[PDB]
């Protein structure tokens, strides 16, 4: 068995990977917002960005595994080799096996579609991040990827566990079982097989094909949705798109005893890095995420209840969603409507 | 004289809708005879011969739904080499969704990727895909979809990839289309990872021209699309191929609800054949099978189910056919 | 002692294999062994592969001819027929390059060659697609320590690739050594395939039992029933979980064996002895055997490929004259 | 024409055994001026390894270069260099002949049998991976057009170096369409030139036969599926594999003639080292460079300074050192 989590007196560490691109300032706001709320966290700061070898995330990793949780901004890669992504190695090899993406519409920021709220379970260890590629022959690349019946039980486990936990009805599972039979209906059957084991959360399918088009016209139809680690990442991205922007939705790779927490957007947005004009919302909500897994919710209401009042003036809006005012402003709102006296709310 | 082009309407509201395009088609005086078809599965599995023929002297050709050992739609790839599904997602000008100005067109490769892929059980609760891409596929629909890009007075052409996790086989794909537009330095090319496009696309869907993109993720793209204009009834199509072929298509299924029952939109067929005209070249005859069907719709006189009102297959059809006379 | 007999399932098979069952009928019926065949031979209908499962179902024995002619292989797995050994020991009579040589060869043959998907991606390239699995490393490495243990066998080498097989056959041998640890009275060793074929011509005595994966053990077995005097007096038997087919060594003696009477049948009177032991029949096992080597020391009858122009139905002839109370085995 | 051919060093034993050639090439001066090198796996700059970039030119213009052992490549995870010379070169056979030394007495004494491989792709081509736990997965492939390659090359040798009958050699029922198209790239090379009789037998026929009577074979080719397998198992025939020459045939003419020793550095410089094999590679290599004659006089020497009975070396039934043998060749090439 395993050590216990690096929280003694109260107070958790977490690891901390800064990342590129604008990683490193909106997590340095993460600590001003975490410090003036006084919350129980310090930050164990992991860097994990140098390119060609394995020194650099061999370390992050074993980070994790001291303090089981950490809050990451975003590695860039674009070595060069066929290799493996350096972001993917932490998801797989500690088995963070289920990515989950949260998806309300904002209030303070409208949109072409209002009243959203979607839920995305999606497997975060197989399929893709299995594909292994060869060049057999010169202008001949082949490309192996697996998708087997441990894993696909587990997310669709995963993915009603929390719809009931969350109390939420429907649960949807997308895929494209149609034209690839035998590798997505083993997953599909794999939902039915769970489906029963709950059966006051309704249960449904989908085409993926479908799925995308049902939400780029008729969303609000969606609770819960569960689908392989596959169809690159449309459904992540559409409702990203749908709810505002990259800047706005938070995720979070949950595993059996490891968990991280980012912005639900793999982008560094190296265009407007050190501009202050980051929107911080996404990467502030994910650390609220973070607090609700180390069990602290109080402090995590209170961060989040006031990162969505800021998110009501349009003056606190930066750039991505088309506003004037700046993350430092931005990230004065939040500060003034946490208000704590001797350490409460 | 006339032109000759074989024709295979299918399953469902198919050969309603199929003649309902004849009707409005020949209602705009158009020069075109349909030597009919049908084609279903014979044993090596190949399909009807009539067609075959017909077709390799008729060239051209009109479709519709299907259903399903071999599927209808693989033997047409495979027989005919329809090496490109061209996709025009154009806004309609009256059908009123959020995303009004979409204008795209998703050429995509039809001949790697799944429709190459080999499912197999690995060990047992373990499957396993294997899917390749080649070079000479790539460069092809590269081409492709620059020569579109030239012919139909389009300015960027965007590779669409996702070099993230498919490093060697997107780029390969992307090699090759640079090659490509280094000899076409008239059009404005770009690549853009397959996440960033959908979330451009939902978000503003206008600053995109033509798509080009592999078959590994294939359909998702252009359905995407196919959303933001209004459905998969008034959504094109077109399987250009090698022999100089070329079947349009409507991608909407079988239809099996209200088969008869006169309920069903053809502005799909339609629009797909108004695409086969300026294939064939006959642009003029275009314009007109075309505008008055924006102009049928755009007034809102009446609208089929898809599209929520209460005419029927012929209430519709005859609609446009008289407007088509003015 | 024995009310009634035991019923063995036996597929005769296509060519020469029915003249090889023919005599081991008349030496058991000479032998007075109460053993009963029965016989479903084996592609339009192949209802018979279920007609011969059910049984093998009801028998778990079988005697087998080698279905010249996916046929042979669906059997297999049907049975799951996980582990295959091959008896290379030489007659004493029969004088070859390697003499009293005593080797037995365990080969794996559920996964390996046995699976293989193979697939085409372009014009001109062909792929193979072999599957090394941990489950069943481990089976083949039980069998064979346990079989080394059953027969008082002091040596098992695990031959293997990995050198060049990184991985897979590395995981072979991880399991081989596992196993090894269970039985710290037999001696453990392994050998590179390419060094072990050189080596089992060179000085072939440095070995006991051979464990091996798929691919190289379709190899040495005829290489190994080379030494010891050839494909028609070398037998061989498969295990599975419950079930047990007996049959000859050698894989593919000849590419056409045609005009009757002249195979030899050692092979299967060989297995068929072997048969009786499993049967727990012991003492005919070792009577059929005991008249069998010693038809082969008396020298007078010998089949063409062993020397002589005796013919099979001569050769069988003469060994139930040998068995028909005119033996010995006095020794206690 | 004082022809140059390159000469690697040889780890361990490869110094006694060079230069022990090197002074028998001494003794009929065959016109070689040993341009020596070394490819010690260097790390290139791209991020793959690449070779001496002098032996790459020293090669690129001699064409005949004559190797040695090779330190084995277990420093670290990284490419082995016998897998760099292969591949740089594009040396696209390896031709291992098996004739019985009359001198050795070993149980199988008329052998002469010559096992061509394909050397490109198969084996060589190596992709393993894992699929789950203990689950690993090999991939091998097999292509048409390295196999008619392979297929042409070798009813060449046969013709060129006037060998009666050819026999592919492969498993066509286990894994049908990988020799299958192996097969049929052969049968269309048989046409070719029927002049030379060409059959097909399974691997394990050729196993069970050869060892038996090894008589009946003369050259066989045979794709890189099965390995050096078959043609180590012919070694044991002729007996040892210190007795046995190879040589990599290459495309534009390039052609390295090896030793298939070891790095067994125990009795290396213990000046008891036989090297009866880089002898023979190179007997080889003359006769690849036309020099039939100043071949046949270097081997005819070898092959009765074996029969001879006393001036051995230990590895052969002795106690001697590789000096006494290299001399007594020596000796024997002036007659």
């Amino acid at each position: 068995t395993i050590p216990p989590s690096a929280k003694y007196g109260g107070r958790h560490t977490v690891t901390m990977i800064p990342g590129d691109g604008i990683g490193p300032e909106l997590m340095l706001h993460v600590k001003s917002v975490f410090r003036h709320a006084c919350v129980p966290v310090d930050f164990e700061e992991v860097h994990v960005s140098s390119n060609a070898d394995e020194e650099d995330i061999r370390n992050a990793i074993m980070a994790i595994r001291r303090n089981r949780v950490a809050l990451k901004g975003n590695i860039e890669t674009n070595l060069p080799p066929s290799h493996k992504s350096r972001n993917n190695i932490l998801r797989t090899s500690l088995d963070l096996y289920a990515n989950v993406i949260h998806c309300k519409s904002l209030p303070g920021v409208v949109t072409r579609h209002k009243d959203i709220d979607i839920l995305i379970v999606r497997e975060n260890t197989e399929g893709e991040y299995s594909s292994l590629e060869h060049e057999s022959v010169a202008g001949v690349v082949e490309s192996l990827k697996i998708i087997t019946k441990a894993k696909s039980l587990r997310i669709a486990e995963y993915a009603f566990k929390l719809a009931q936990e969350s109390g939420r009805k429907k649960v949807t599972a997308v895929h494209k079982a149609n034209i690839m039979k035998l590798g997505d209906g083993l997953f599909l059957q794999c939902c039915r097989e769970v489906a029963a084991r709950y059966p006051q959360i309704t249960f449904e399918n989908m085409i993926v094909d479908n799925t995308t088009m049902q939400l780029v016209s008729r969303p609000q139809q969606f609770d819960v949705m569960v689908m392989p680690n596959l169809y690159g990442n449309i459904v992540n991205n559409v409702c990203a798109g749908l709810v505002g922007g990259p800047g706005l939705v938070a995720g979070a790779n949950y595993g059996h005893v490891y968990a991280v927490f980012e912005t639900a957007t793999r982008n560094t947005g190296k265009s407007i890095a050190n501009k202050n004009i980051a929107n911080p919302t996404a990467t502030l909500l994910a650390s609220c995420m973070m607090l609700d897994h180390l069990k602290l919710h109080s402090y995590a209401t209170s961060i989040r209840k006031a990162v969505l009042a800021s998110m009501d003036n349009e003056n606190m809006h930066t750039p991505d969603i088309g506003g004037q005012g700046t993350t430092s402003e931005a990230i004065q709102d939040v500060i003034r409507h946490i208000r704590v006296i001797n350490g409460r709310a | 004289g006339v032109q000759t082009v074989t024709l295979i309407p299918g399953d469902g509201i198919g050969p309603e809708i199929s003649a309902a395009v004849m009707k409005i088609f020949d209602a705009a005086k158009a020069p075109i005879q349909w030597e009919e078809r049908n084609v279903t599965a014979i044993q090596k599995w190949m399909i009807p011969s009539e067609a075959k023929e017909s077709m390799d002297k008729n060239k051209m050709g009109l479709k519709g739904p299907l259903k399903t050992h071999p599927s209808m739609n693989l033997l047409l790839r495979k027989t005919f080499d329809l090496y490109a599904n061209v996709r025009p997602c154009v806004s309609i000008e009256g059908y009123k969704t959020p995303y009004t100005d979409v204008n795209i067109v998703t050429i995509r490769e039809n001949t790697e990727g799944e429709y190459s892929g080999i499912e197999h059980v690995i060990v047992d609760g373990v499957v396993q895909s294997i899917k390749l891409i080649t070079e000479g596929a790539s460069k092809r629909i590269a081409e492709f979809a620059f020569e579109y890009a030239r012919n139909n007075h389009r300015s960027n052409v965007t590779a669409v990839h996702k070099a993230n996790i498919m490093r060697m086989s997107d780029g390969l794909f992307l090699q090759k289309c640079r090659e490509v537009a280094e000899s076409c330095k008239d059009i404005k090319f770009n690549e853009m990872y397959l996440d960033t496009v959908c979330l451009n696309m939902v978000q503003d869907p206008s600053q995109f021209d033509v798509l080009v993109m592999p078959n590994l993720y294939g359909d998702i793209l252009s359905d995407l699309c196919a959303g933001l204009i209004g459905g998969l009834g008034v959504t094109p199509s077109g399987n250009i191929g090698a022999n100089g072929v070329a079947i349009f298509e409507s991608v909407h299924g079988t239809a099996p609800d209200i088969a008869g029952k006169d309920m069903a939109n053809p502005t799909a067929l339609l629009l797909s054949a108004v695409m086969m005209l300026r294939h064939m070249g006959l642009f003029d005859h275009a314009a007109r099978i075309e505008a008055a069907c924006f102009a049928t719709i755009k007034d809102g006189k009446s609208l089929t189910k898809d599209l929520g009102g209460n005419a029927k297959c012929s209430d519709f059809t005859e609609e446009i056919c008289r407007r088509v006379k003015d | 002692r024995v009310e009634g007999s035991f019923p063995v399932t036996m597929l005769p098979g296509d060519g020469v294999g029915p003249e090889l069952m023919h005599a081991v009928k008349e030496v058991f019926k000479a032998a007075a062994v109460p053993v009963e065949f029965q016989e479903h031979h084996l592609m339009a209908s192949e209802e018979k592969l279920e007609q011969v499962l059910s049984s093998m179902k009801e028998n778990k024995v079988a005697i087998i001819g080698k279905i010249h002619t996916s046929y042979d292989m669906r059997l297999r797995r049907k049975l799951d027929l996980f582990a295959n050994v091959v008896h290379v020991k030489s007659l004493p009579g029969y004088m070859t390059r390697h003499n009293n040589l005593d080797l037995v060869i365990i080969r794996e043959q559920t996964e390996g060659e046995y699976s293989s998907l193979e697939h085409e991606s372009a014009r001109g390239v062909i792929e193979c697609l072999k599957i090394v699995t941990r489950a069943k490393s481990q089976r083949i490495a039980k069998f064979a320590f346990d079989y080394a243990t059953k027969k008082g066998r002091g040596k098992v080498t695990a031959v293997h690739k990995a050198n060049i097989m990184k991985l897979g056959d590395g995981l072979f041998l991880q399991c081989c050594e596992e196993v090894a640890e269970l039985y710290p009275k037999i001696k453990f060793e392994t050998m590179i395939i390419d060094n072990c074929c050189m080596q089992l011509v060179q000085n072939p005595y440095q070995f006991d039992v051979l464990v091996m994966p798929n691919l190289y053990g379709n190899i040495i077995d005829n290489l190994a029933a080379g030494l010891v005097g050839g494909a028609g007096v070398v037998p061989g038997e498969s295990y599975s979980a419950e079930y047990a087919v007996f049959e000859t060594g050698a894989r593919h003696p000849f590419a056409q064996a045609v005009g009757r009477n002249i195979a030899n049948p050692t092979a299967m009177l060989l297995s068929a002895s072997n048969m009786l032991r499993h049967l727990n029949l012991e003492y005919h096992s070792s009577m059929i055997a005991d008249a069998v080597k010693k038809v082969i020391k008396v020298g007078k009858v010998r089949t063409s490929d062993m020397g002589g122009y005796a013919t099979c139905h001569d050769f069988t002839e003469e060994i139930c004259r040998r068995v028909k109370d005119l033996d010995e085995n006095l020794y206690f």
